[PDB]
């Protein structure tokens, strides 16, 4: 795999060169240790075994050299494995904040989580557990085959061709094995896919009293599919049997060829036995590759994940209230379109209040305003400057956001609040906590503003989490304050905090609120009713109410809904 | 431990026969490495070509027999595996139709997906691959050792030098690193959780930035340093242990122990050939036992999970809509009460609201009312009959429920609405949909009422909830457990769902699980729960006048 050349750090390139040359030396020494069995066993089986001492001395000298080179390569392997683990992990961790948000699809999120989490021990010992044995076992049959040219041209040539034949057999065996595993997984998933539907709809089937017909139907379907399911996996039989049979047939071929050359007189009987033994050394590495094949597959999967994360797209580079303006902006989550020629302008300082149906691109519009994503077409302007051309520091310093989810981390409530502006003085922090009505939560907490807000530290409910999120947003000195509402009716103090944020905040900054209830948009200077990704009504509150349009219907629905009570009309 | 074996009890004899066949196949696999020793015995004798042709025939026959036996054994094993797996899926199907409905709302345990799809596949791999592979990996080294000892015990003993040194270094490394290897999985799951948190909180880093990245980077650096400090001091032990078991070292030991014997005449030179053929790779063969044992362990864990499922406690059947709770007490986990001696009487036609703080256990009592679980103490009577003596159909034609996370069944919209009463005509389905404030949207869909629903469709949450409410309207259940969170599940369509619930609560003994206090002031009864026990009961006015916990909750609202 060629990705490893990029993964290894630049300061360890000399270690890579030393590892490569020492691995070639190790394979050469093992080949000489194996090919030295030809004269050694020729002398041992002869009528004067005393001649075997010299070749045994040479063999044990080669074995000592092999031990020295092998321990050197093992030391280099541990060093390089730890180094490449550190380099890959740090590069992956630094890359992700710069990765564009469009890349974070749930499958991509899963792959990145797997790459960060499960790649510690594997990449730690990758180069020692996999690369060195794999390279040794791959090159040693070729080394012995080439080295046997001098002993016998036809025998060496046949062994060298057998290298290619047996590697082809290994590749075919791997193909059939993984294909059979895929087929097995597919049939199991197909059989159980109806049990998942039976378990998912168990409440609906039980309550509707259809559990007995549904269960009988599922069982009959399983039986019917199993009746025809006895024809599967005809290609699993040559999965591993094919490779072992190929290896044993190659062994019999080499032994028979040695016997034939003995009959033809080109080789002596002792050297024929020695060649049988050496050509059994020749086939021995191929078993090691087959044993290492699953680990190679897992390593290939992990390296594919690391390559996918490392190749993710990157965002290009480039205190009064800005005027946020849209010019035919279009955006799409792949193929589905979320905006279509949306164009509007927000006056600086006027608290715009986006509203509309769900899945209409409200949160998407806020995200494009905040620069999390970019417009697939058109422009997103902040005071006439395109958002894409903003500097990264200016990109961070321009917009503050309250997300739908709170996005809190384990730690003190205070430290959560300061991330809006860690250099902020205590006065600004107190102002932010008051405007967010976090001081009421401080009475609840035992340790005050230093209380840990992690799940293991303190289990805060939705209202408290949203209040600290509002404090985070208010603390930061961003000239734009987006408030993507996720306000819960279980906490009226959250609604009061949002109203204070849109009203009590003294900083003169434009604000955009994506609201569900009428508690917040009462103080809206203008409204954008966004339906199906296109602004259908725009204007002031009272203007839209007088017009009797869609926003008037929405106002009537929400106002009537707030006065709802069960058991009376 | 016995649970894992109990699932595979009927496959005792087939597994033993498969193991015997695999032992035979492995012994046949090593046959040519004995025929080669016989060939060396034969060539040195210089016998006729016939005595070598017969040996070639024997080798060809043995490899062919090995291939045929492997094919037949894997065919038979796959057939038996399919036969058993179909039975297992049939037995899991019935269990899912008799586990209590609360079992499916579990947490802290594997989902049904991993539990039926992945674990059954793991059992398939256990039966077909892991057991035969492990039997092979155990039979091969034992047979090789026996053959080498039969050849010449003097040279067979020196192969215990590298093997025993490998064992000694392995044991020293294991005991020296017991604490770290015990602690390693905790670090792994901690880093996995931290990586998930770092990926989840990406937008905050995008806008706010700050120390969010450094917090994860410190954890990553600590994990890398932990791995390095764990494995760095064991570089020497690991590399020496790797060197000792290599085939080249075995070959050198074999020759150094054999040439002195052969040259001195104490050993036949042919008797050394078994060691050079089979014994040199003995280290890799002994290293392979652990892989097979790991495979068996991985399969048996899945067997354990499935058997733990098949022995869950399934719902026992013992023996004008009024519901009586009589000294009810419930414990999800033993020794951890969640409901403690609650008494109630949902009078007929009275909307008995249920209210309390988060984590008070108010949803649990409604769950017991619908018999999502069985009350450990006391009894719950519906119409004067204990729910525990009511079969499922008789219970659920009396006590319906409209709870959170409404589920749709694969079929037409006229099937989802008419699941309770499929025989209801299309006009009855239409007027039920009108009552649920969903007839407007259904007619807007292209196929109309025949549109196929399922895992995913064109309807959002606030529309499938109204479809389920239409189903509950058409079921005509006198009692009705209700989760008030469905009102604001989709805040856009709150008004329509509220109209649907108002129509659903017409003349039914309803038990509203109230989260919002202001939607209860007209309730004929209110129950204040905390810590799993009833505190204050009465109407809105009486509870407020009492100056109790309800007044505090109302003021906080
Ligand atoms: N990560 C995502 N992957 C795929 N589709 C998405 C994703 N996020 C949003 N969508 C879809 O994009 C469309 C627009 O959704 P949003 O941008 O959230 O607009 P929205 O109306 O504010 O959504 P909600 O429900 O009100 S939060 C909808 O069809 C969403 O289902
Ligand atoms: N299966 C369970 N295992 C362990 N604890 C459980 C289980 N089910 C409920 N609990 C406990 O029961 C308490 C909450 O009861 P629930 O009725 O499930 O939730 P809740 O009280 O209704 O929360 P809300 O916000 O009021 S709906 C907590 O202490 C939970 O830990």
């Amino acid at each position: 795999i060629r990705t490893l050349l990029r993964l290894v750090p630049a300061e360890k390139r000399g270690a890579v060169a030393g590892y490569a040359v020492l691995t070639l030396l190790s394979v050469l020494l093992r080949a000489v240790g194996a090919v030295l069995l030809i004269p050694l066993l020729a002398a041992l089986f002869s009528d004067t075994p005393s001649d075997a001492w010299l070749w045994l001395g040479w063999l044990t000298a080669v074995t000592l050299a092999g031990w020295v080179t092998d321990t050197n390569t093992a030391r280099l392997g541990f060093d390089l494995g730890f180094a490449v683990l550190s380099r890959t992990q740090h590069d992956m961790a630094d890359r992700l904040p710069n990765v564009a948000m469009s890349w974070f699809t749930p499958d991509n999120t899963a792959t990145a989580r797997q790459a960060i989490a499960a790649t510690g021990p594997e990449l730690a010992g990758l180069v020692v557990n996999l690369l060195t044995p794999l390279i040794g076992a791959a090159l040693l049959p070729a080394a012995i085959g080439v080295a046997l040219l001098f002993v016998s041209v036809p025998l060496g040539l046949a062994a060298l061709a057998g290298v290619a034949v047996l590697f082809g057999a290994l590749a075919l065996s791997g193909r059939l094995s993984r294909a059979a595993d895929k087929v097995a997984g597919e049939t199991n998933s197909a059989f159980t896919e109806r049990i998942i539907e039976f378990a998912r709809t168990q409440q609906a089937l039980r309550a509707a009293r259809r559990v007995e017909p549904a269960r009988s139907q599922v069982g009959s379907a399983l039986a019917a599919q199993h009746g025809a399911g006895l024809r599967l996996l005809t290609m699993q039989i040559p999965g591993q049997v094919l490779f072992s049979l190929a290896g044993q047939v190659a062994l019999i071929g080499f032994a028979g060829m040695a016997v034939w050359l003995t009959v033809r007189g080109q080789l002596g009987v002792p050297e024929a036995i020695a060649l049988i033994v050496v050509l059994v050394r020749y086939l021995e590495p191929f078993a090691a590759i087959a044993d290492l094949a699953p680990a190679l597959e897992t390593t290939r999967a992990t390296l594919n994940r690391i390559q996918a994360v490392l190749d993710a797209p990157t965002l290009p580079a480039g205190g009064a209230a800005p005027s946020i303006e849209f010019d035919d902006v279009r955006f799409s989550y792949g193929d589905e379109v979320v905006l279509d020629g949306v164009s509007f302008t927000l006056r600086p300082g006027n608290t715009t209040a986006i509203v509309g149906p769900s899945g209409s691109g409200k949160t998407t519009i806020l995200s494009l305003i905040a620069g999390l994503q970019q417009p697939a077409s058109g422009r997103v302007l902040l005071d006439g400057v395109d958002v894409t051309t903003l500097d990264p520091e200016a990109r961070r310093a321009a917009v503050s956001v309250v997300f739908q989810h709170p996005y809190l981390f384990d730690g003190t409530l205070r430290d959560n609040v300061l991330v809006g502006d860690p250099e902020a003085d205590p006065d600004d922090v107190t102002a932010a906590m008051r405007l967010a009505r976090v001081d009421e939560l401080l009475d609840r907490l035992p340790d005050g503003d230093a209380t840990v807000v992690g799940e293991g530290g303190t289990a805060l409910s939705g209202g408290e989490r949203q209040r600290v999120s509002i404090a985070r947003a208010l603390l930061k000195p961003a000239p734009v304050l987006l408030v993507d509402e996720a306000t819960s009716a279980l906490d009226n103090a959250n609604e009061a905090a949002v109203v204070d944020a849109l009203t009590a905040d003294p900083r003169p900054r434009t604000r955009v609120i994506v609201a569900h209830r009428l508690a917040s948009i009462r103080h809206a200077d203008r409204v954008l009713f966004v339906e199906a990704g296109r602004v259908v009504e725009d204007g002031a509150i009272d203007e839209l109410l007088a017009a009797g349009g869609r926003f008037a219907q929405f106002w009537a629905q929400q106002q009537a809904a707030s006065e709802w009570a069960i058991g009376s009309t | 431990a016995e649970a894992g074996s109990r699932l595979l009890a009927p496959l005792k004899k087939p597994l033993i026969v498969s193991g015997v066949l695999q032992a035979l196949i492995t012994l046949i696999e090593l046959a040519p490495f004995v025929l080669l020793v016989e060939l060396a015995r034969l060539l040195l004798g210089g016998a006729e070509a016939e005595r070598l042709w017969t040996l070639g025939l024997t080798a060809v026959s043995l490899i062919g027999l090995g291939a045929v036996l492997a094919a037949a054994m894997t065919l038979w094993l796959h057939r038996v595996d399919a036969r058993f797996a179909h039975e297992l899926r049939g037995r899991l199907l019935t269990k899912l139709s008799r586990l209590p409905l609360g079992w499916f709302t579990r947490r802290g345990s594997a989902s049904t997906k991993q539990l039926v799809q992945d674990d059954t596949l793991a059992l398939h791999y256990l039966i077909t691959h892991a057991i035969p592979d492990a039997v092979a990996a155990v039979v091969a080294p034992v047979a090789v050792l026996v053959y080498l000892f039969v050849a010449d015990w003097r040279v067979a003993l020196v192969l215990f030098i590298p093997v025993l040194v490998y064992l000694v270094l392995m044991s020293v490394m294991t005991i020296q690193s017991g604490s770290k290897i015990a602690q390693a999985p905790r670090w792994a799951e901690r880093m996995g959780g931290e990586a998930g948190a770092f990926l989840e909180g990406q937008p905050v880093i995008r806008i706010f930035g700050g120390a969010a990245a450094s917090r994860f980077r410190r954890r990553l650096d600590d994990y890398i340093d932990f791995l390095v400090s764990w494995q760095r001091p064991f570089v020497g032990k690991k590399t020496l242990m790797d060197l000792v078991t290599r085939p080249a070292t075995f070959l050198w030991i074999i020759l150094v122990a054999g040439v002195p014997l052969v040259v001195t005449g104490r050993m036949d030179p042919v008797n050394l050939l078994p060691f050079l053929l089979l014994g040199t790779t003995f280290g890799a063969r002994l290293l392979g036992i652990g892989y097979g044992l790991s495979g068996i362990q991985t399969g048996m864990l899945a067997a354990r999970r499935i058997q733990t499922v098949l022995d869950e406690p399934e719902l026992v059947v013992r023996d004008p809509g009024t519901v009586e709770l009589d000294r009810v007490s419930f414990e999800y986990r033993p020794g951890v009460p969640v409901i403690r001696d609650v008494t109630l009487t949902l009078r007929p036609g009275t909307v008995t609201a249920l209210v309390g703080p988060s984590g008070s256990g108010k949803s649990t009592l409604a769950a017991l009312v619908a018999r999502f679980h069985d009350v450990t103490q006391g009894a719950i009577r519906v119409d004067g009959r204990d729910i525990r003596t009511l079969t499922a159909d008789e219970l659920y034609r009396r006590v319906g429920f409209v709870l959170q996370d409404a589920q749709l069944v694969h079929g037409s919209v006229a099937e989802n609405i008419a699941l309770a009463e499929p025989d209801a005509g299309l006009e009855r389905i239409r007027t039920a949909a009108r009552d649920a404030q969903i007839h407007d949207r259904i007619t807007r869909m292209p196929d109309g009422y025949d549109s196929v629903l399922g895992a995913g469709s064109a309807l959002s949450g606030g529309e499938r909830q109204r479809v389920t409410i239409a189903r509950a309207i058409l079921a005509d259940t006198p009692v009705l457990v209700l989760d008030e969170a469905t009102a604001f599940a989709d805040p856009e369509s709150e008004y329509l769902v509220q109209q649907a619930i108002n129509r659903l609560t017409r003349d039914r003994t309803v038990l509203v699980i109230a989260h919002r206090l202001h939607t209860i002031t007209h309730a004929d009864q209110i129950v204040v729960l905390d810590d799993g026990r009833i505190v204050e009961v009465g109407t809105h006015d009486e509870l407020l006048a009492a100056g109790g916990r309800y007044r505090g909750l109302w003021d906080s609202g």
